[PDB]
């Protein structure tokens, strides 16, 4: 006669025989902040390690911060053997992964790249990447998930983003497909990518209503729909009703 | 002279310091001294010790609060790997230095005892080896002539009257003449006998001649 | 650097050992004299010229400074003389004549064990001159230590009360390891037999805390072995032929960290040996 | 934890509550043949955005599907059916397929993990665990029964293995609430074998002989071994460590809690698979967590 289930954010619903529905709310705020404010690429290894360590120390994760600093010293340096710490780095990655902290393991894998990629097998790396991506998507952190996918050291995880994400656009006047890298119609010889607001060629981002088949610059359409409910091109369509 | 053949350095022994109160400062100075001598591996190891001996990584009494840094692969496993490498190199200097730096940080019931045994970056089941490391390095330092350094290192081993001048009670360091028996505070006799030669109480004993045998 | 020292002896030198602090050098020769130089700052100051032996002096052994400036000397004249320095002069301090043959080697025990000097004579007798203060020495002679005659004695480092052990190498083509019992009697415990000729010098490796006891022994034929004991409980020594020398090997000396061995032989050549990562001892010189 | 009550307004006892993938939505099924979907706003109050009659008999379990397949709900009931409900945009929920293969009451229904596609497993009271699949995720009205497994015991709870690793074969555990006097294992674990393309009984937990009311595989999330939580007269946690045909596991029990002092009805892991909540006849929720020494301990007692 009882029901029980945690939610994502630590809240817990518990319905039992009197039946009374109670949500025992609290958790993972550290995970959200950590995922949001690491930098995984675009800077040298030392800078990335110091930034991540500063994040971990600010959030109160002293062990994570010292791990980042230790990685910086180990990698970004009558000397120690070149592969002296590889076993220890692998053990640290496995230690963080086996306790549910897949975020730290994936971040270290991405930051280090090939320095540790060849030492961890592909299957475990893919498992960590997928677990971290699922955690990020649960918290609705799409930007961090896509950054991880783009910077993923595994080819299979990288290919997860290129599946059915290409749009085939056609000219309305000619009803024929357009070139894959174009902004002018092949047949009609008309700038079919004209913004409905500014009447300028939309070379980059194009937002398109599915009702009236009209659109334009993403910012321009956003502003117009913020200021009105009609189609900017003027087809009597309430594209975003109310 | 074959000081280059040995894994230990006399200059490093002169330059190393061991302050129990501050570990990060000692690690930083040791890394600087290693760079001055020219040991890149020692610089890396000392920086690793600087990071891994931070006071904010102190284990909690309750085992349920967090995983101790010793259980972290960058803790006990790191230290064991470094100790194994310098045991292969037979570097008594670095071994004793690490076993002192990581020991100064260390300064239901069965689970609590096991957690206490598991929260130390130095393995409790191998304290005899660490004490042997420290004793051998102390003997090496004494052989060099750095008695102060040897005494400083040996402090990390786990297993071990009124003044005739100021007329104040003497409880700390004191010098008492064997011939006559009058003394007091050490600094008082240090100042007094640098000029005079008889006992400061007027007994007439030539304490410097009859005590400094 | 090099600090060349002119011994000024009247005969060939047989040993030369500096002090624990590495400041004073004492040499012995067949001229029945022991000279103690001062080699500080690359100098040559003849501090003393000790002549009290009726025969050639074979080996000299400084004592730990914890017990003061003490030097021991063994000579062919069946006589062991201990020189202690006091008031700035080196003088004869103790006299031992308990052996009926030439005393070949003297090695002081580690300072933890106290002030004990072990002497090995050519008659197969080993005497340990324990010191109990007040200027008297008690001798616990290990009679019939070797069949033909003991050639060298080396002490085992203090490892954890204290169990006293030392290694003896005689003319019976073998190495004998000794330890004292609870009462005090010294009993042979394990016999080492790998040399095909006389064992001329056995030298223990100083401990640095490693759980591994190492012994370097040279022989009359020219064989130098490394006796490693990886497990103290097992007490099994596995000899490893360091090198085969075309002539006799006289002396073997370990480093302070026991990682470099100074093999000196009858071919008037000194070789420094360091153990490689592959487990094979390779010459450095 | 801070407790807050919700005005369920359910005519009978609430049998199951299931959060969605993102944690922002809820689905509660009761014995009044009604399933209610709750969506919370920025104010934090849970609003019942949908309430429709589903089945003829009491509805036992309601489970969510991964959002890539859309807002999809699967509910099993006493009428030997496991219906699949999809949301079409007001908030209208439509029945897609009624799964009528089971000849007896379907005790539990659970969606398979995302990496398998859209697969559904239903356990019936006659000992048959049926695993379905939708070949086209855009056509939820067509479900093809892939496998059916005879568990030789009255099934009461199932739990997929949420591991997304390619090193772990598909795995479904089946618990039984049968109370026969004879002592037989009440939990059977079936692993899909790629070579045979058929589910085979991999491991059997002989130590569990009491009736089982709920089983829950722990979210793998980077681990290498599988952790299973079992609800019985006590709370048991088993760790399944694969060894280097069905895979052989070194089954070790790592927890056995009788703090409920009564029958434990439900077990539910959190997102990280580190804290386990158990709800027993005492009406208390006990959160169990493991320290770094693998000593599972209670981190809180929660009462209605
Ligand atoms: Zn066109
Ligand atoms: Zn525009
Ligand atoms: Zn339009
Ligand atoms: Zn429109
Ligand atoms: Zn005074
Ligand atoms: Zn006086
Ligand atoms: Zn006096």
């Amino acid at each position: 006669p009882e029901g029980l289930c945690y939610g994502l954010f630590g809240d817990l619903a518990f319905a039992a025989k009197e039946s009374a529905l109670s949500v025992f709310e609290t958790g993972m705020r550290w995970f959200v902040d950590t995922a949001e404010r690491y930098a995984l690429a675009g800077r040298p290894l030392a800078e990335l390690c110091d930034h991540n360590a500063k994040v971990a120390r600010e959030l109160g994760r002293n062990q994570v911060a010292q791990t980042w600093t230790m990685l910086r010293i180990i990698y970004c340096s009558s000397r120690l053997p070149p592969d002296f710490f590889g076993v220890l780095v692998r053990d640290m990655l496995h230690f963080y992964a086996e306790q549910g902290d897949v975020q730290m393991a994936v971040s270290v894998l991405i930051v280090l790249g090939e320095r540790v990629r060849k030492d961890i097998d592909e299957q475990t790396q893919e498992h960590w990447y997928t677990s971290y991506i699922d955690l990020l998507q649960r918290f609705r952190l799409w930007n961090v998930s896509n950054e991880v996918v783009k910077l993923s050291t595994s080819r299979a995880v990288s290919c997860l983003n290129q599946a059915s994400t290409t749009l085939h656009v056609n000219c309305s006047h000619c009803k024929r497909p357009m070139s894959s890298r174009g902004w002018v119609c092949d047949r009609c010889h008309r700038c079919a990518s004209m913004c409905a607001v500014c009447h300028h060629v939309v070379k980059g981002l194009f937002v398109w209503c599915q009702g009236c088949s009209h659109g334009g610059h993403l910012q321009h359409i956003m502003k117009w729909l913020e200021g009105s409910s009609h189609c900017p091109a003027g087809c009597g369509h309430l594209c975003e009703y109310s | 002279d074959i000081a280059c053949l040995l894994p230990v350095h006399k200059s490093l022994g002169e330059l190393y310091i061991l302050n129990v109160n501050d570990i990060q400062e000692t690690c930083q100075k040791n890394a600087a001294s290693a760079l001055l001598v020219g040991r890149k591996d020692l610089v890396q190891v000392w920086s690793l010790a600087t990071v891994a001996t931070d006071l904010c990584l102190g284990p909690k009494s309750d085992p349920d609060l967090e995983t101790p840094w010793a259980r972290h692969p960058f803790g006990r496993q790191l230290l064991e790997s470094l100790l194994a490498h310098y045991c292969r190199l037979r570097d008594v200097q670095t071994l004793a230095m690490l076993c002192s730096v990581f020991e100064a940080q260390s300064r239901r019931e069965r689970e609590r005892d096991q957690h206490d045994k598991n929260k130390r970056l130095l393995d409790p089941a191998n304290t005899q080896q660490f004490d042997d490391f420290k004793k051998c390095y102390g003997e090496i330092l004494y052989r060099w002539g750095l008695r102060e350094k040897r005494a400083e290192v040996l402090k990390f081993v786990s297993c071990p009257f009124q003044c005739a001048i100021c007329h104040v009670a003497v409880r700390g360091s004191s010098n008492f003449c064997l011939t006559c028996g009058h003394g007091g505070h050490t600094s008082h006799m240090m100042e007094w006998f640098r000029t005079q030669e008889v006992c400061p109480t007027g007994c007439g004993c030539h304490c410097l001649l009859e005590s400094t045998f | 650097v090099i600090n060349t020292v002119d011994t000024s002896h009247e005969d060939m030198i047989h040993d030369a050992q500096m002090d624990y602090y590495g400041t004073r050098l004492a040499t012995c020769s067949s001229d029945r004299s022991v000279k103690i130089f001062d080699v500080r700052n690359g100098g040559q100051i003849l501090i003393a010229d000790l002549r009290g032996h009726e025969g050639p002096v074979w080996q000299v052994a400084w004592a730990h400074p914890m017990y003061g400036n003490i030097l021991a000397s063994c000579s062919y004249d069946r006589k062991v003389i201990i020189w202690r320095e006091e008031n700035g002069t080196w003088e004869k301090s103790h006299e031992h004549a308990g052996h009926d043959s030439s005393v070949n080697s003297v090695c002081w025990a580690p300072h933890d064990y106290g002030l004990i000097l072990a002497c090995g004579s050519s008659d197969g007798a080993i005497s340990l001159l324990t010191y109990t203060g007040e200027g008297q020495w008690e001798v616990k002679k290990i009679n019939n230590a070797h069949t033909i005659g003991c050639n060298a004695v080396s002490w085992a480092p203090a490892v954890v009360n204290y169990i006293k052990r030392f290694a003896s190498g005689g003319c019976d083509n073998l190495i004998k390891l000794w330890k004292e019992e609870e009462d005090g009697q010294w009993k042979e415990e394990q016999k080492l037999e790998a040399h095909s000729d006389w064992v001329r010098d056995v030298a223990w490796a100083p401990s640095i805390g490693l759980p591994t006891s190492t012994i370097a022994s040279c022989s009359q034929d020219g064989r130098v072995f490394i006796w490693t004991c990886d497990d103290a409980s097992s007490n099994t020594w596995s000899p490893k032929l360091l090198h085969k020398f075309n002539d006799v090997v006289w002396h073997v000396s370990w480093s302070i960290t026991a990682n470099i061995l100074a093999v000196s032989g009858g071919d008037n050549k000194v070789t420094l040996w360091k153990e490689s990562v592959d487990g094979q001892w390779v010459c450095i010189s | 934890f801070v407790a807050r009550s919700i005005a369920a307004d359910h005519k009978d006892l609430i049998h199951d509550v299931s959060f969605d993938f993102h944690g922002r939505r809820m689905a509660t099924c009761s014995s009044d043949q009604s399933v209610k979907v709750w969506d919370k706003s920025e104010s934090g109050d849970w609003h019942c955005t949908a309430s429709w009659k589903t089945h003829s008999g009491s509805v036992w379990r309601v489970t969510w599907a991964h959002p890539e397949f859309g807002q999809v709900l699967a509910s099993c009931s006493f009428d030997r059916t496991a219906a699949v409900w999809e949301e079409i945009v007001q908030s209208h929920w439509v029945k897609r397929t009624t799964l009528v293969d089971s000849r007896t009451s379907v005790t539990d229904v659970k969606f398979a993990p995302k990496h398998m596609g859209l697969m559904l497993a239903t356990c019936s009271a006659d000992g048959i665990v049926r695993i379905y699949e939708a070949p086209d995720v855009m056509n939820l009205s067509q479900w093809s029964l892939q496998h059916e497994i005879s568990c030789k015991l009255s099934c009461s709870c199932i739990s997929w293995n949420p591991s997304s690793s390619r090193a772990h074969s598909p795995m479904i555990a089946v618990g039984s609430d049968d109370s026969s006097p004879n002592a037989m294992a009440k939990v059977q674990i079936f692993e899909y074998n790629e070579n045979t393309r058929k589910y085979a009984k991999a491991e059997t937990l002989m130590t569990v002989t009491d009736p089982v009311h709920d089983i829950a595989f722990a979210p793998n999330l980077g681990r290498s071994f599988h952790i299973l939580a079992i609800a019985t007269k006590d709370v048991r946690i088993f760790t399944l460590k694969p060894v280097r045909g069905p895979t052989k596991f070194e089954i070790h029990i790592v927890a056995q809690f009788d703090n409920h002092n009564s029958q434990v009805w439900r077990v539910s892991w959190n997102i990280t698979g580190t804290v386990l909540a158990s709800s027993g006849d005492d009406g208390c929720v006990r959160l169990w967590k493991a320290n770094y020494m693998d000593n599972w301990k209670c981190t809180g007692i929660l009462k209605g």
